[PDB]
């Protein structure tokens, strides 16, 4: 019933800033601590910031590489909770995730310290540092043949090419077709552009009436693209 | 019958009537209640202690709760079963030291064996007069609010 | 600071024993936190040895001086992930620092050959001066492919791209490559081919601009 959403993922020139978004749902957040915590391509987790409720100050705190460049700030009234990143590096290109804060405490070993933890994680979003540009990328159907069958299945999908940077996002039939559904991890061309595939399976006996679209999103160029496959 | 948030609502109505906690305070209890379990088990008998961080708390109090059939609480600690609660400690502190001395203090009371027997079968009245004289005799306790009204059995 | 082993393998139902070293977990409890490859990390241990709303009890947490130990019994396919320990370090350094991170192996699980989808280029991307052959390769165990281009029956490495393995919903493993070419490159040989070699076996598909 805790959801929380990350956005404001983008290419962001190294000087530039950027302000990232959370919208919490599903608890009061007004009497929630909130953190946030990065993720570099291939590293470890790497706390960024936290930030405390009204009722205890309000004050907020920051990691030693993010001192003086970072901001943490809340919209009680809005259930929002905003980064601010200035001055960004090369670094500082990682997932960024809104947790929740909560504590814990021990009653019977006579101490009674608090221990905080991170409870509730959103999905995280993608912020790259780079001096590249961003590029849309072109969609194009991968349509299931009479020779490449699987009996009663086929696979049908679509590509996803030349795009720049990362993420992209893959659905069927918006969200709806969920069976069989698997979007691969992209790869790096020699041009510095992306590409991947998603493919569904489908009944082989579904082909000729029933309507499959790719529904692909593309935040950092904000481009949506819904790509009818249709069989051959 | 009586879930969770019968007996945190019911526990909370005398604080919020007398003016020592906000109104969304039962609320957001049963929200910590959730996340942050407060089940004991003391020789059988189970204890809850519901409470907040200091959120929605005007002032100190203590509302006691006697469930003449036990309720399942989440434990303290992990545990396979729940704890069947008989006894509730409502505890409203306005700051964390004042929770501490609260916590030490219930921690202290809840082991006396006889005081837990007795606590099961006693009136409203001998409950109010037996923890007052207990909280008198307290140091870390008083500055806590502690009313006639505070004890309820729930059955 | 925290230090984990990088990396720790166990047996298929066999009990794993990843560790957490600090001084600061001398008077702290460390939080444990999963994360399975593409998804976010998740809360799978805190305090003591509480487990939050759905959490399989396989999973345990204990301390012993300066050192906390996340304790799966029976290990699963699902359990290869990443682990993190989390506490509060020494003082005023920060105030919360994440382990460096211990990748779970579970080996014997059961193997399956990989199924192999090649797609030509699309008639869209063809009416465009592009054509780019994608070979998908989904359903196999261990994570460990080779990927070899052929055109007619040469080997091709310029314009290969491919991916490295990625575990998927059921544990599986997928991986993709692809092969840019030049739309009269495309109608140029007789067929192409994509070999995928996994524990010795290769599964071949073929494509052929005469369709």
């Amino acid at each position: 019933e805790v959801q929380l959403v990350e956005s404001g993922g983008a290419l962001v020139k190294p000087g530039g800033s950027l302000r990232l978004s959370c919208a919490a749902s599903g608890f009061t957040f007004s009497n929630a601590w909130m953190s946030w915590v990065r993720q570099a391509p291939g590293k470890g987790l790497e706390w960024v910031g936290r930030i405390k409720s009204k009722t205890d100050g309000g004050t907020t705190d920051y990691a030693a590489p993010v001192k003086g460049r970072f901001t943490i700030s809340r919209d009680d009234s809005k259930n929002t909770l905003y980064l601010q990143m200035n001055s960004l590096k090369t670094e500082d290109t990682a997932v960024y995730y809104c947790t929740t804060v909560q504590t814990y405490y021990d009653f019977w070993s006579g101490y009674y310290q608090q221990h905080y933890y991170f409870d509730y994680w959103g999905q995280g979003t993608l912020v790259t540092v780079s001096s590249a540009s961003t590029k849309g990328p072109s969609v194009f159907p991968l349509a299931p043949s009479s020779k490449s069958t699987s009996g009663g299945t086929a696979a049908l999908g679509c590509l996803v090419k030349d795009y720049f940077p990362e993420p992209v996002t893959v659905s069927w039939n918006s969200g709806a077709l969920t069976s069989g559904v698997h979007t691969f991890p992209a790869v790096l061309q020699s041009s510095g552009l992306y590409s991947l595939s998603s493919v569904v399976t489908v009944p082989s006996s579904s082909l000729g009436t029933q309507t499959y679209i790719c529904n692909v999103n593309h935040k950092p160029s904000n481009t949506k693209v819904d790509k009818r496959v249709e069989p051959k | 019958e009586v879930t969770q948030e019968d007996i945190i609502r019911a526990l909370a109505s005398p604080l919020i009537k007398d003016g020592m906690v906000d109104e969304d305070f039962a609320e957001y209890v049963i929200e910590r209640e959730k996340r942050s379990p407060t089940g004991l088990q003391v020789k059988g008998v189970g204890v809850a202690i519901p409470h907040t961080l200091g959120e929605y708390v005007r002032d100190n109090a203590i509302s006691v709760g006697i469930l003449d059939k036990p309720v399942n609480f989440e434990g303290w600690y992990q545990s396979p079963d729940p704890v069947p609660v008989r006894v509730v400690f409502m505890l409203a502190g306005r700051t964390w030291d004042d929770i501490v001395n609260v916590l030490k203090w219930i921690k202290d009371v809840i082991l006396d064996e006889e005081f837990m027997k007795r606590l099961l079968t006693m009136s409203d009245e001998e409950i109010y007069r037996q923890i007052y004289t207990r909280i008198s005799k307290a140091p870390g306790m008083r500055g806590i609010h502690f009313k006639r009204e505070y004890v309820r059995h729930l059955g | 600071e925290l230090t984990q082993d990088p990396a720790v393998s166990v047996a298929l139902g066999q009990t794993v024993r990843i560790t957490c070293q600090g001084d600061s977990l001398r008077s702290y409890y460390a939080s444990w936190y999963q994360q399975k490859p593409g998804q976010a990390p998740v809360l799978v241990i805190y305090g003591k040895n509480n487990r939050p709303s759905g959490i399989p009890d396989r999973f345990s947490g204990s301390s012993s001086g300066n050192t906390a130990s996340l304790t799966i019994t029976g290990a699963q396919a699902e359990d290869e992930a990443d682990y993190y320990c989390n506490s509060r370090d020494s003082s005023g350094n920060h105030l919360w620092v994440f382990g460096g991170g211990t990748k779970l192996t579970v080996l014997g699980q059961p193997k399956a050959a990989p199924s192999v989808t090649l797609f030509p280029p699309s008639s869209e991307e063809l009416q465009a001066n592009k054509a780019t052959l994608v070979c998908l390769i989904s359903d196999f165990y261990p994570g460990a492919v080779t990927v070899a281009w052929k055109a007619d029956s040469s080997p091709v490495k310029a314009g290969v791209e491919t991916t490295t393995p990625s575990k998927q919903s059921n544990n599986k493993y997928a991986a993709s490559s692809y092969l840019s070419l030049t739309p009269e490159q495309w109608k140029s040989h007789r067929s192409y081919s994509c070999q995928v070699t996994h524990e010795g076996s290769t599964v071949e598909k073929t494509v052929a601009p005469t369709e």
